[PDB]
RNA sequence: GGAUUUUUGGAGCAGGGAGAUGGAAUAGGAGCUUGCUCCGUCCACUCCACGCAUCGACCUGGUAUUGCAGUACCUCCAGGAACGGUGC
């Protein structure tokens, strides 16, 4: 068992990609998310289509916009 | 031909501001006296 | 009560909202897209556990296609914003 | 105050999400603004799909309406009660 | 007098299992995102172990690994085994 | 007396037998129509039944009327610019007036989307050739005086008068 | 804290709200309240590719609401 | 935070229509508050005629549209 | 509580409605039962399906968060909650 | 009192291809008016793939029902397809 709360406590400070939801992928080193689930990630490429399009940076990310977030 | 209406017109900006410069010069006291407020200052006077 | 005001602060300090929060501290813009695809440029005066934002010298701009499509952009000086319509906020932009 | 209780028993005009008019008399509503309203009719804007065809507005009769909260965007009034 | 199957039961199921689920998307017919379950929370929130997208038009299957997919797009959980 | 805005505020306003949006201005001894348009385009069909209405004129522009009901009054003339303050009616209800001549139905061709057409009680049914010449003058019509249009009346509609 | 109480102390303002179905509504404020549902009055609505009709008053729900245009003589911080 | 009224369609053969036009086929198992429901026997018929069974699928509630008595219940 | 016209709807429950969901399809049928987050069971239900395919459900249940609205009988027109 | 049925939104965007086809009265730029040439915005017709299939409303002709009710809609056959939405 592993909770999506525990999963993104220990997924703090490792790279993730979060996909939205239309299509916008962003890689950063996730820093914080709350128990509304906002993420806020640092050192963010933002890849569109699966291609380095914009490097943002630090970045929040609002809650209703995540498909998903993973590791890589 | 072309720049006529242009040309007069920026002579008519130049001749309307010289006849309202008292009224410019007051416009310019008044941003700067709503630049220099504190919060409740410029909501007070927001009111009147 | 007070203790949800110390809470609140402490976690707008280190939670996720800490970059609105830095908006509010150094007053610098933000990046923030919307879902009508505008992108917004501009600082913020207050925001809120929604991410409602009241904000200054926004710069929006979003792309129109009329061909090509333009970058018409537009300069709303002071503004209120909802926290639902906002998709991602970026702390610092580059230009 | 509780505003749309001066707006109560007029014709009113209410704009749904998907672009619908409901045009009537708003009788009653609640916390998270659903409306009935008496005698509505709704109107659809309907698309040219052509260069010289004009724009057209379909009405249907509806009678007694109850519009969930979630669908209304804005109303405003057309009428006195009647 | 009859005995209900809540889904938070069998979406535990899925994790004691730990079968391989295939998730369906909301407003998002074309996209399948399967994995398997090693945990989920309140909101339906999952997370999933060698998860990937099947895009049902171009018939690709995309791997991503632990993801957490976010339990508002969630529309059907279809165990594939 | 006269037609004001003050009749129309006081008349009845509802949903009618047909369910659109009814103004009722029965027994009223209108003569001339004027000051209209303070119904604010809210209206799909108005009544006009006993109003001593001499010429069916002085119609404002409102869009959604789909049915004027001209029952029972005394319209020797008739008005030309209509269609352009009426561009989305069907139904014209003219019956029981004082249209004795041909000519007198001449504008009537003016409105397109007209659909149903009612000139009953009216000296103008009594000539010959009358209904071909409604049907060759306002094609559009699709409803005359509750009889439908027939393509031997079309035919014979286009036959006469060449 | 919540802006929706920043927002309700706003009345007899012009403001221009942008909505979520690509609206304009410029109108001033008769009243805002904790659902963040705003009743204007001299409005005009500018609907989406549309011309802009005008409307005695209107009341917007809160959730079809995208932003805000607010007057540039605010004081914000005294509405704070 | 009341539960749906589904306790005549327990044990019965649905026909659920999920947003999308997403349409599926079978007997409802269970449902909680969220009106999430739990579907035995369940086939999903898409655009094409050919359907697939699934067998036994967890359907979140936000997506539901409709269910329509595929038994008299 | 409970709203006026969650009331109203209740009160429109064994009487004939028709609702109309977020995806277009109206349900016309009579209202079994409506609930407090206005979901509807109804039967005899003449489905419209959004292209004009009318067919014949029984025994609907539609979820009242897709609800676009609810044409209530006209008959509780006079109803003491709409007063 | 922002986590599935109402209020902090899953919304935004674009209408297939071709033809020495036709038009911008007063409104494109460049070759620095006018005439000509080129290129990123529509409508009408023709061709391929009347974009496709579906049902509802609707028009012509023939045809059946003469029946006392509180209504999504109401006979059938054939042609045409001006309209609506559904999936590709």
């Amino acid at each position: 068992p592993l909770n999506p709360k525990p999963f993104l406590n220990g997924l703090t400070g490792k790279p993730v990609m979060v996909k939205l939801k239309w299509g916008m992928e962003y890689k950063g080193y996730l820093v914080s998310v709350d128990g509304y689930m906002n993420m806020q990630l640092a050192n963010t490429e933002e890849y569109i289509d699966g291609a380095l399009s914009g490097h943002l940076g630090e970045v929040l990310i609002r809650c209703n916009n995540v498909l998903y977030i993973r590791g890589v | 031909e072309r720049n006529k209406d242009i040309a007069f017109l920026e002579a008519q900006i130049y001749e309307y501001v010289e006849i309202l410069g008292e009224q410019r010069h007051l416009t310019h006291e008044n941003v700067q006296r709503k630049q220099a407020r504190t919060g409740e200052e410029r909501e007070e006077e927001e009111e009147e | 009560p007070e203790e949800l005001q110390k809470r609140e602060e402490e976690e707008f300090n280190t939670g996720p909202l800490s970059v609105l929060t830095q908006s509010v501290k150094n007053n610098t813009q933000v990046l923030i897209n919307c879902r009508n695809n505008k992108k917004l440029l501009g600082r913020v005066k207050a925001f809120d556990r929604h991410c409602n934002m009241v904000l200054e010298n926004v710069k929006e701009m979003w792309t129109e296609v009329p061909s090509k499509p333009v970058n018409k952009d537009r300069y709303i000086s002071k503004m209120f914003l909802r926290g639902d319509s906002v998709i991602v906020v970026l702390r610092n932009p580059l230009i | 105050s509780s505003k749309m209780l001066q707006h109560i028993d007029y014709r009113m005009r209410c704009i749904l999400q998907d672009g619908r008019i409901f045009i009537g008399t708003f009788k009653a509503f609640d916390k998270h603004m659903n409306l009935i309203l008496c005698d509505c009719d709704e109107f659809r804007k309907i698309k040219p799909k052509n260069s010289k065809q004009a724009e057209r507005e379909e009405k249907r009769v509806l009678g007694l309406v109850l519009l969930r909260g979630e669908n209304l965007v804005s109303m405003t009034v057309e009428g006195p009660p009647p | 007098q009859k005995v209900m199957v809540q889904p938070i039961n069998l979406i535990f199921r899925y994790l004691q299992n730990r079968s391989r689920i295939q998730v369906w998307l909301y407003e998002q017919v074309n996209m399948r995102i399967e994995g398997c379950i090693i945990g989920f929370d309140e909101y339906m929130n999952l997370v999933l172990d060698d998860a990937e997208e099947i895009h049902s038009k171009t018939k690709s299957r995309k791997q991503l690994g632990r993801i957490m997919l976010k339990g508002d797009n969630i529309t059907l959980l279809q165990s594939v085994s | 007396v006269k037609l004001t805005a003050e009749l129309i505020e006081q008349a009845a306003q509802y949903t009618n037998a047909v369910r659109d949006r009814e103004l009722d201005l029965r027994g009223y001894k209108i003569p001339v129509i004027e000051n209209l348009g303070a119904t604010l385009d809210q209206f799909d069909a108005i009544d006009f039944s006993d109003n001593e209405i001499r010429k069916l004129d002085g119609f404002p522009l409102l869009r959604r009327l789909k049915t004027l009901l001209v029952n029972n009054n005394r319209i020797c003339r008739i008005g030309e610019g209509l269609d352009q303050a009426l561009p989305c009616l069907t139904e014209l209800i003219l019956t029981n007036n004082s249209l004795v001549e041909l000519g007198d139905l001449d504008p009537l061709a003016s409105l397109k989307s007209l659909t149903y057409l009612s000139i009953l009680r009216n000296p103008v049914t009594n000539k010959k050739h009358y209904r071909l010449y409604v049907i060759y003058k306002v094609p559009q019509v699709r409803v005359l005086d509750f009889q439908k249009v027939k393509l031997k009346e079309r035919q014979e509609a286009e036959k006469m008068f060449k | 804290m919540k802006l929706v109480r920043f927002l309700m102390k706003l009345s007899h303002e012009t403001v221009t709200i942008e909505l979520k179905n690509g609206t304009q509504v410029h109108g001033t404020i008769t009243g805002v309240d904790v659902s963040m549902n705003t009743h204007l009055k001299a409005v005009k609505m500018t609907l989406k590719n549309r011309e802009p009709v005008q409307l005695e008053t209107l009341s917007i729900r809160g959730n079809n609401i995208r932003y805000f245009i607010l007057p540039d003589s605010l004081p914000l911080d005294t509405l704070l | 935070a009341h539960p749906p009224e589904l306790k005549k369609f327990m044990d019965k053969k649905l026909s659920l229509k999920l947003n999308g036009g997403r349409h599926v086929q079978g007997i409802l198992r269970g449902f909680d508050p969220f009106m999430n429901l739990v579907i035995d026997e369940c086939v999903e018929m898409a655009t094409s005629g050919q359907q697939n069974n699934i067998g036994m699928v967890v359907i979140r509630g936000n997506s539901i549209i409709m269910l329509e008595a595929l038994e008299r219940v | 509580s409970i709203g006026v016209p969650i009331k109203v709807l209740h009160e429109a429950e064994g009487h004939i409605v028709t609702c109309e969901t977020n995806t277009g399809e109206v349900y016309r049928g009579k209202l079994i039962e409506a609930e407090d987050n206005m979901n509807c069971q109804m039967s005899n239900i003449t489905v419209t399906y959004r292209d004009g395919r009318v067919a014949q459900l029984e025994q609907v249940y539609i979820r009242g968060s897709k609800i676009r609205f609810l044409i209530l009988p006209d008959m509780l027109k006079n109803a003491p909650m709409l007063k």
